[PDB]
């Protein structure tokens, strides 16, 4: 529960969620606590363009996500993730945030690769089977890092 | 409101 980012910003997130979002109450909760698990990530509202051309400003969440230092050789890979005025009811939507990143410097052995489309958008199996009731921003970005590890070891 | 950013 202890919270990592400063005073500044949660009174910002207070500020921002309010007049956005349709649940207010878990979108801060989730978001705060996304903040507060995964300390590269930084929160930002920014319009998003839907498909039919209207825009809409969002919460947006962005940093680069890596492996840990666990033995394994390091992957990272810097994202925005996004949360629709729905949340939770729809899913948050990520992609692949394309400055000084190479969508190439990430091993076709990768688990995530598969799942990366020729748009940047990251199409992760957790959000295809979004479970309102059940899930959050947090096991969002928890699946995301399991597919960015290095697949085991094997003696073949 | 428009876009902002508490870090930048």
């Amino acid at each position: 529960g202890k919270i990592s980012v400063p005073e500044a910003v949660v009174n910002w997130l207070f500020k921002v969620i309010q007049p956005i979002y349709n649940d207010g109450r878990t979108t801060f909760h989730d978001s705060l606590a996304l903040l507060d698990n995964f300390h590269s990530l930084r929160p930002r509202t920014r319009v998003f363009t839907h498909s039919d051309g209207t825009p809409q400003l969002l919460l947006s969440i962005y940093g680069t996500i890596s492996t840990g230092e666990d033995g394994s050789s390091p992957h990272s890979i810097p994202v925005i993730m996004w949360v629709p005025s729905m949340y939770p009811v729809k899913p948050p939507f990520i992609s692949i945030n394309l400055e000084n990143f190479d969508m190439n410097t990430i091993s076709s052995s990768l688990p995530i690769q598969e799942y990366i489309d020729s748009n940047g958008w990251i199409a992760l199996p957790i959000l295809h089977a979004w479970d309102p009731a059940a899930m959050n921003l947090i096991m969002v970005v928890q699946e995301l890092m399991s597919l960015l590890h290095e697949p085991p070891q094997d003696q073949a | 409101q428009v876009p902002s950013d508490p870090y930048n």
